RNA sequence: CACGGACCAAGGAGUCUAACGUCUAUGCGAGUGUUUGGGUGUAAAACCCAUACGCGUAAUGAAAGUGAACGUAGGUUGGGG
RNA sequence: GUCGAAUUUGGGUAUAGGGGCGAAAGACUAAUCGAACCAUCUAGUAGCUGGUUCCUGCCGAAGUUUCCCUCAGGAUAGCAGAAGCUCGUAUCAGUUUUAUGAGGUAAAGCGAAUGAUUAGAGGUUCCGGGGUCGAAAUGACCUUGACCUAUUCUCAAACUUUAAAUAUGUAAGAAGUCCUUGUUACUUAAUUGAACGUGGACAUUUGAAUGAAGAGCUUUUAGUGGGCCAUUUUUGGUAAGCAGAACUGGCGAUGCGGGAUGAACCGAACGUAGAGUUAAGGUGCCGGAAUACACGCUCAUCAGACACCACAAAAGGUGUUAG
RNA sequence: GCCCUGAAAAUGGAUGGCGCUCAAGCGUGUUACCUAUACUCUACCGUCAGGGUUGAUAUGAUGCCCUGACGAGUAGGCAGG
RNA sequence: GUGAUUUCUGCCCAGUGCUCUGAAUGUCAAAGUGAAGAAAUUCAACCAAGCGCGGGUAAACGGCGGGAGUAACUAUGACU
RNA sequence: GAAGACAUUGUCAGGUGGGGAGUUUGGCUGGGGCGGCACAUCUGUUAAACGAUAACGCAGAUGUCCUAAGGGGGGCUCAUGGAGAACAGAAAUCUCCAGUAGAACAAAAGGGUAAAAGCCCCCUUGAUUUUGAUUUUCAGUGUGAAUACAAACCAUGAAAGUGUGGCCUAUCGAUCCUUUAGUCCCUCGGAAUUUGAGGCUAGAGGUGCCAGAAAAGUUACCACAGGGAUAACUGGCUUGUGGCAGUCAAGCGUUCAUAGCGACAUUGCUUUUUGAUUCUUCGAUGUCGGCUCUUCCUAUCAUACCGAAGCAGAAUUCGGUAA
RNA sequence: GCGGAUUUAGCUCAGUUGGGAGAGCGCCAGACUGAAGAUCUGGAGGUCCUGUGUUCGAUCCACAGAAUUCGCACCA
RNA sequence: CGCGGGGUGGAGCAGCCCGGUAGCUCGUCGGGCUCAUAACCCGAAGGUCGUCGGUUCAAAUCCGGCCCCCGCAACCA
RNA sequence: AUGUUU
């Protein structure tokens, strides 16, 4: 016996219902596929300032 | 498909580490060996009553097998192995296309 | 996915012989010291049917040479044996009709009958209505007998078997027509139940190797093997050959 | 014009157990669980208890093995109070 | 039918279940036979059928995604409930506006490419040439074409220069803008740039509109995983109350007023009542409400009388009315 | 445009029926009127939300009181009984 | 298996069966044998029946063709 | 008496063994079967200009092929047409001109490409190593395919650069087991060495029903749970087909369209054909035909009364009221 | 209607890898015979089933048909 | 996967079983005999030994891969 | 050894 295949029907009015959420966006966000060697030369930079923020805190 | 030997490529050797001259055959699997743990417990399970304790493939659907390049650096005798895509005919002798011939 | 009749046989329920009227089990003398070295006279008092058996009985009499008493034994009676004639039997008796001889004192063409393929086994071959035993030779060193067999077999006997002088009585009996299923009935009637014979083709698959389909036919070669099992072993067991006989028997 | 049901009374169907997830309540808290057992008893109750054991306090690797502070246990951003 | 022998029959006896027995029908084997009966395993398993027991209150679906030896089932995501937690100067939005993108459908086009397609015209006789001569050559013509040139009629879901409407991405700020200069092993010829920073300046509109029973976050679970209908777009089919898609709204799950009647239509969604006003639909009587008002049309010996909807066409008529 | 011909199916029957002919038919326009669990106002019940009130005789602070809005429902969830 | 009597029972052993042959004959298990190894073990040779090889058998199971040209009208083909 | 270390008997091993035992003998599907693969996929269209989107929709294609048809660099420009040269014409080789690609790029289609991605030549192995990130399918799992980097070693070019297979969109495969390569690393748990075995990392031997059981039939002797989720009857929608009826009017009818007919077309009606569908019925609507009997319809064969004729009479034909 | 096949000089047929349309039986002509038949030589014979496209061309690489046939067409 | 056997003129076989070397029959063609045909007689043409590589003072032969045919035996992704 | 018709 044959069905139905396929339909969108009420899909819409499904997401709706809890909504379309937009992705929270965050400042700072991940460095998932940055450049590795600007993430590389990027911890040494931000060591280096740490340590100057801190040395000149006097 | 057609493949030359002495494959000048990558080795990893720990003393080439480098591209070096590679032979290249057909690798080819190896007699099954008894003794080795699959096979000690599939004969276990095969023995006494009972008949046939584990499946026999039937479906076969493959017209091709995927050749394997066997290389080994001609200097440190380092192996490795490379996948080629599904071929009918595969030869490693040379006999290479000629252009512009009758 | 049923016990096929031939092998319900084997379990000798309703296939046993019917022996209720039978005169006993027909015998040659046991062979002892009167027959082993010369010979000793018996009577026949009496020619009488045996119910499942063709050929006639005869019932003779010896005296015991051990105790003062009568021993009637059952010979099946070669044709010419009559009541009131004196039978002989042992290694010295005369070449008559009826005497039992051992193979090997009886000249080549002899025709014997109630044969024994060992000696003192009281008769095993050619006992059936008219049938008999040809000697054909003598092998005097290791001492046998050749003889041909009613089935034309050859065999080599031991000289000191014995056998009755003449054929068996009652012979041409299956030169008559039966002309009917109650004759037939009859017949059967006292040796066994093995009449009348369903075909296996005319029944059902689980009833026989033959059953089955919407025409009778046996569906595969009716030559089985004689290493088929039991329930196999129906239709023309370990056949050499089919079809009508044409041409000479007697393969050598 | 699908199925069960003529009627009535009584009976009649998510239960208990072992091991668990989340959540909640309670006790104690880097500890926790007395009740296998022992002592005791007004005797299957209640009360008391040692050594263990389980789980947690350390992870990771197939394993051999190794094993958690540069810093006011870090910097930046937001953060109730 | 048969009735004196393969006859009928009593009693005794033998053959016991995958066994017996069968002149063979899968027949008979104690009303049980294509595997007897009895007890136990056993409360066997069942994605399948039936049933599943008090009240009220609040919230409230799905027939959809992916996978499965899956298609009457399950897992998974989604829809839903519950428990809530962190905050609440507040956050965001099935919406508009402004700015800036993307698309190749509707339309349109074919004297624009591709593919079709109608006709005539002019050049090609060196047009492919034929007829006819030419004593013969295309040489003179008649001319069938096959091209080229400029036109011409009509077309395309798998054609297209062009190209909407609707729908759709992004942005409209303090996580911003501007100024100075610290880190780096990156990068540059180079303190050059890149990123992250220290410090300093800018709140009435902190940089469109409207709204905001607030926003954000987490856990865990039910049912569902046969759908169907209506407008619109649309595929197959002559068509179907057919079969399959897109968006939305509904029915399922929903009573109420209307469509006489009806799951889907119209209107409107529902605690218990009173009063008023209405929706859709109606106001001769059934039947609550004007046999109201006004302009015309129609006479039917099958008149006609409210969408969905319960049918009617081509062609005709000095019927009648108006052009 | 209206009407008529085209226009044939089987139980007797359907603008819903009766019936209706300057209609109670058709096209159009204007008012008046009728009535839903719809809208407006009020009352009561419950739910939710926001609040006030341990200053006592106040024994019901999960209590009392104020304010606003809301109420359809199968499968199903939860809560109070 | 067929199924009184009468009259017959034609061709096919290629296929599937059945059967007869057997150290000339390929494959072939365990045991046994040899070699290598420190051994587990590996390899090799040998290797019964069976199968294969060769024969028989259809009153065994069964089977038992097609095309087109050709005869003093057409037609059909004895014929090829 | 025979027979004799052979039979026999016991164990293991090979053959045979539907006689018997156990089991299996896909899915989708306008019922099922047969057919086909819409089952894993790719191109264009359907598809309604974001994305997504179904049918056993449409036109096709995939399980390959390539050491070059991969990579780099250089030089050149293709299809076609025109004009020219002995054999040589209409196709051979040579020359020029025009030539936006009308060619070619392995294959199906679509896109892309002109000092190239095409043709020729030169050199090569980036079709290499390590482990991550990302896009599509999507649950934001796997697999396949692809993208952009990083860390190496290379190739090519003068160099900038380019290359991690095929210009892009398809060309493919889990657990367990086996096997190979690498690390020469861990373990064999009373302690060692050597074999052997087991581990770690990366491949291969494959499941095409392509997220991946190991699987032949028959039942007309049949059984069970169910299913109107689904066929065989009526009924309902539709009317392709069947049947019946119109409109036009080229012609037939000696002349003459319409007495009677009537082509090429076209509009309908009916549900007494057969289809299409699967809405009702599978805890059951008794499944052909005939017999009997009642009633209904009219698309009327006869009878009643008529109109028309290629109606002189007779007979007949067409039509009306008429069941 | 589905799953298949074949289509070539008058007949049977072989082509076929992007060869090249060919062989027997026919027919014709010449041999031989007194003359036939039988033979033995040589030749012609198709625009490859039709029409349209892709290749440098094409039975042969290559599309829509046409003809001839074989198997299936079942459960009520 | 394993063990074997076979491939030779147009067709069927020998020569292979250790290098001295391509042969037998049928078939084709030419001639001869016969009045003619067959048989017969004399000639000629026809493979270089399934494809390559290997070892040989000079291999079809001996060896190793590979293509096709057959028999037996074997089968955990 | 065979060689068909008139
Ligand atoms: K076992
Ligand atoms: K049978
Ligand atoms: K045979
Ligand atoms: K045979
Ligand atoms: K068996
Ligand atoms: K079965
Ligand atoms: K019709
Ligand atoms: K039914
Ligand atoms: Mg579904
Ligand atoms: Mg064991
Ligand atoms: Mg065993
Ligand atoms: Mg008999
Ligand atoms: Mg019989
Ligand atoms: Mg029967
Ligand atoms: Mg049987
Ligand atoms: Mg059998
Ligand atoms: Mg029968
Ligand atoms: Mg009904
Ligand atoms: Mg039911
Ligand atoms: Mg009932
Ligand atoms: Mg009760
Ligand atoms: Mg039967
Ligand atoms: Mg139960
Ligand atoms: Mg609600
Ligand atoms: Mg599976
Ligand atoms: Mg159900
Ligand atoms: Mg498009
Ligand atoms: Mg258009
Ligand atoms: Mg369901
Ligand atoms: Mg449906
Ligand atoms: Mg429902
Ligand atoms: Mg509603
Ligand atoms: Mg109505
Ligand atoms: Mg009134
Ligand atoms: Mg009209
Ligand atoms: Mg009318
Ligand atoms: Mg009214
Ligand atoms: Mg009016
Ligand atoms: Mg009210
Ligand atoms: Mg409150
Ligand atoms: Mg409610
Ligand atoms: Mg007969
Ligand atoms: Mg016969
Ligand atoms: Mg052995
Ligand atoms: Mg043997
Ligand atoms: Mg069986
Ligand atoms: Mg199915
Ligand atoms: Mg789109
Ligand atoms: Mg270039
Ligand atoms: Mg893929
Ligand atoms: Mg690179
Ligand atoms: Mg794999
Ligand atoms: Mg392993
Ligand atoms: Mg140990
Ligand atoms: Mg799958
Ligand atoms: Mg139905
Ligand atoms: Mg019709
Ligand atoms: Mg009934
Ligand atoms: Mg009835
Ligand atoms: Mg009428
Ligand atoms: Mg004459
Ligand atoms: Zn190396």
């Amino acid at each position: 016996a044959k069905s139905k295949n396929h339909t969108a029907h009420n899909q819409t009015r499904k997401a709706h219902r809890n909504g379309i959420k937009k992705p929270k966006t965050y400042k700072y966000p991940s460095l998932k596929g940055v450049d590795p060697k600007f993430r590389r030369n990027h911890k040494h930079a931000l060591h280096g300032t740490a340590k100057a923020l801190a040395a000149a805190k006097k | 498909v057609n493949v030359p030997k002495t494959r000048k490529t990558y080795c990893k050797g720990k003393t080439c580490r480098k591209h070096t001259q590679h032979k290249v055959t057909q690798y080819k699997a190896g007699k099954a060996s008894l003794f080795a743990q699959g096979k000690r417990r599939y004969d276990r399970k095969q023995s006494g009553f009972g008949g046939q304790t584990k499946p026999v493939f039937h479906k076969k659907a493959k017209t091709t097998k995927k050749v394997v390049l066997r290389l080994e650096c001609v200097k440190c005798k380092t192996r490795a192995q490379l996948t080629l895509k599904r071929c009918k005919h595969f030869e490693l002798g040379g006999e290479k296309k000629q252009k512009g011939q009758a | 996915g049923r016990v096929i009749r031939n092998q319900r046989k084997g379990a000798g329920s309703i296939f046993t012989s019917h022996t209720r009227l039978r005169q006993g089990a027909a015998k040659l003398r046991t062979l002892d010291y009167a027959e082993r070295h010369g010979y000793i006279r018996g009577i026949v008092k009496q020619i009488v049917h045996d119910s499942g058996r063709g050929a006639p009985l005869a019932k003779v009499v010896f005296r015991d040479p051990y105790k003062y008493r009568l021993r009637e034994e059952i010979f099946i009676a070669n044709e010419g044996v009559h009541t009131g004639q004196f039978i002989y039997a042992g290694k010295k008796a005369s070449l008559n009709v009826g005497n039992v001889l051992p193979l090997g004192s009886v000249p080549e063409g002899t025709i014997v009958s109630n044969v024994e393929e060992k000696p003192g086994d009281r008769g095993a071959l050619a006992r059936a209505s008219g049938n008999y035993v040809i000697i054909i030779g003598h092998n005097p060193d290791e001492n046998k007998t050749r003889v041909r067999l009613p089935s034309g077999a050859k065999k080599v006997i031991s000289s000191d078997a014995r056998g009755v002088i003449g054929v068996i009585a009652g012979g041409g009996r299956v030169d008559k027509p039966l002309l009917k299923a109650g004759r037939a009935f009859h017949k059967y009637r006292l040796k066994r139940n093995s009449w009348p014979k369903t075909r296996g083709v005319a029944m059902n698959p689980v009833d026989h190797p033959h059953g089955g389909g919407n025409h009778q036919h046996i569906g595969k070669a009716s030559t089985i093997s004689r290493g088929a099992v039991s329930g196999q072993k129906a239709g023309l067991i370990a056949a050499r050959r089919t079809g009508l006989l044409r041409g000479s028997q007697k393969t050598q």
